[PDB]
């Protein structure tokens, strides 16, 4: 069973190659990235306060 | 008796598919909220910058009436 990847091809409708001007003129996936990665800034950051705050272990 | 460790009754579903919102906007009407906001901003320069010309040759005839 084999799933390959990359086999689409580019689509001469009006909308699609209107989306693919979209993305490149307007920057909108670079903005998608950056709303990914404030999405993991108000997070909370799984640190430890290390000397007061040991590891996890196993016996 | 035995104590191993076994799935207990079979485990529930495990997700692995992708997923993309593809959104959006229909991105040619995102083209009319830019030209929208540019002649939006055009017709308000067009009417201060107007009305500051008006103030301007006010202050032209101030020099002009002071000068002799």
């Amino acid at each position: 069973t084999y799933k390959y990847v990359n086999l689409r091809e580019p689509s001469m409708d009006m909308k699609s190659v209107t989306d693919r001007a979209a993305q490149t003129l307007l920057w909108t996936e670079l903005i998608r990235g950056l709303g990914m990665t404030l999405s993991y800034l108000f997070r909370e950051p799984a640190t430890i306060n290390y000397p007061f705050e040991k590891g996890p272990l196993s016996p | 008796v035995k104590q191993d460790m076994p799935p207990v009754g079979g485990y529930g579903p495990i997700d692995y598919k992708r997923n993309l919102p593809r959104r959006g906007l229909s991105g040619y009407s995102m083209f009319a909220v830019g030209i929208g906001a540019l002649l939006f901003g055009y017709w308000s320069m067009m009417r201060w910058n107007r009305e500051r010309r008006r103030l301007q040759i006010e202050d032209f005839e101030a020099r002009i009436a002071l000068m002799p």
